[PDB]
């Protein structure tokens, strides 16, 4: 329940299927990581509360809380949590997904699939979106943010 | 199959961060299944 970035694990043997963000008592990750499954946290259970396949997002225990957005000019940091590796910050200037519905920041960074759900941060340390839904041109991830 | 979470860190900016990656500008479409695809 403590604020922070978390590995999402599954069990012959354990593997890391993704990453998520605890903030304000709500767990945020990408739909394709959990497919909405309930999550164990210690002796507790986290149940899904909101989700959307088109945004590829899911929240547990309450509504989506993350609302900061890329400012369109500044460098950002991916707080990548790869399987078997300590959480690490990768700084980058995002590119842009141009869509009919507006521009979305995108990061041209390619980490293992179990890194999906890792947060992208602005200079104030606020989560501007999650990593792991994108396109190949070399993989480029949207900076996927929900609505608060 | 049970899924569980393990804390891995604080959400914090790091001054001594490695810096890498390009900044491509791409035209894309987003379909109903959440899949992005390139557009020309």
């Amino acid at each position: 329940t403590t604020d922070g970035v978390y590995r999402v694990m599954t069990r012959l043997g354990s593997t890391q299927v993704g990453v998520g963000v605890m903030q304000e008592g709500v767990f945020h990750t990408m739909w394709h990581v959990t497919k909405g499954a309930a999550l164990r946290s210690g002796e507790g259970r986290l149940d899904p509360y909101w989700g959307d396949v088109k945004q590829d997002l899911v929240s547990y225990c309450g509504p989506w809380k993350l609302d900061a957005a890329w400012d369109g000019l500044s460098e950002v940091q991916l707080l990548a949590v790869p399987p078997g590796e300590r959480a690490k910050n990768i700084q980058t200037l995002p590119g842009i997904f141009k869509t009919k519905d507006g521009d979305i920041g995108a990061v041209a960074l390619d980490y293992p699939a179990g890194t999906s759900g890792s947060p992208i941060l602005d200079k104030s340390g606020r989560v501007i979106g999650l990593y792991g839904n994108g396109v190949v041109i070399s993989y480029v991830s949207a900076i996927t943010q929900g609505k608060r | 199959v049970d899924m569980y979470i393990e804390r891995a860190g604080d959400i914090t900016w790091e001054k001594d961060a490695e810096v890498t990656g390009n900044s491509p500008r791409l035209d894309v479409a987003l379909d109903e299944s959440g899949d992005f695809s390139l557009v020309e």
